[PDB]
């Protein structure tokens, strides 16, 4: 049920017979392996920042 | 925004400044390469107006704006039904040119009813700006940001003399001295979940800026995203 941990979606829940889950996301992602988790389908999706800021990392 | 930070490059992606016959005088959010989301106070018809997407620094540059011209603005039709009410504080912006997406230019993701409002209830959205950084003083040159914690309704009634409708919610610190203001308006307050980032409100009024006691009203956007869904559709 969607009832706790939003069914442990990252985006959206919707409860399914006998108290499934099915997941999903915003336009620009798609369900991930898990079918819990939300993938990048476009190279630039919605909401995300992708210039990671600074550049003092291992990369 | 009062007694907030400076934005770092492309750290809101989806904000641009409004130009007109004012200056950088409003925010708004990009919903996607053609249609730009604000508040309909900022836009009441005539003038020209000119949006630039991938700004940072209104006084400088990194080559990474994208400027376009306004050809068509729809303010909800509701919006000033009721003389001075603020009330549906919102319009879309199509652009003349498509915006080129990349790094410094990204649509702000927007949820259906129920999620936009489960997002709110987050409790902590973040607003943005290029607006006053001090009550009655100057605007920012670098884009400003700031994080505002919801602030339950009856609470929020009890602030001000003016109605807030169902269509409005409250954000700001019982205490004061942080907060969006003129200049501001029509930009995003967004909620983020999980790495990213879901439009909650748009900025729309308050009474002078950062009062202790006084909170920033916000365009409630979970009782607007089937109208804005439906006006920005591309062909």
């Amino acid at each position: 049920t969607c009832n706790i941990k939003n069914g442990r979606c990252e985006q959206f829940c919707k409860n399914s017979a006998d108290n499934k889950v099915v997941c999903s996301c915003t336009e620009g992602y798609r369900l991930a392996e898990n079918q819990k988790s939300c993938e990048p389908a476009v190279p630039f999706p919605c909401g995300r920042v992708s210039v990671s800021q600074t550049s003092k990392l291992t990369r | 925004v009062v007694g907030g930070e400076d934005a770092k490059p492309g750290q809101f992606p989806w904000q641009v400044v409004l130009n007109g016959k004012v200056d950088a005088f409003c925010g708004g959010s990009i919903v996607n390469e053609k249609w730009i989301v604000t508040a309909a106070h900022c836009v009441e018809t005539g003038v020209k107006i000119t949006v630039v997407a991938g700004e940072h620094n209104i006084e400088e540059t990194e080559h990474t704006e994208q400027k376009r011209n306004v050809i068509r603005i729809i303010p909800h039709h509701n919006f000033n039904a009721a003389i001075n009410t603020y009330n549906h504080d919102i319009a879309l912006l199509e652009l003349d040119e498509p915006l080129v997406l990349n790094s410094y230019v990204t649509p702000i993701c927007i949820a259906d009813k129920e999620y936009t409002n489960i997002f709110l209830k987050f409790g902590s959205g973040y607003v943005s700006g290029w607006g006053r950084v001090f009550h009655k003083g100057r605007s920012a040159l670098v884009l400003q940001y700031l994080r505002v914690p919801l602030v339950d309704r009856a609470t929020c009634l009890r602030s001000t003399k003016f109605t807030i409708t169902n269509n409005m919610f409250c954000a700001g610190f019982h205490e004061g001295g942080r907060d969006s203001c003129q200049g501001d308006s029509g930009g995003p307050h967004v909620t983020e979940v999980e790495g990213t980032s879901f439009l909650t409100g748009i900025i729309s009024w308050g009474e002078e800026c950062a009062m202790k006691g006084k909170y920033g009203i916000y365009t409630k956007v979970s009782r607007y995203v089937n109208w804005i869904k439906e006006k920005t559709k591309l062909t």
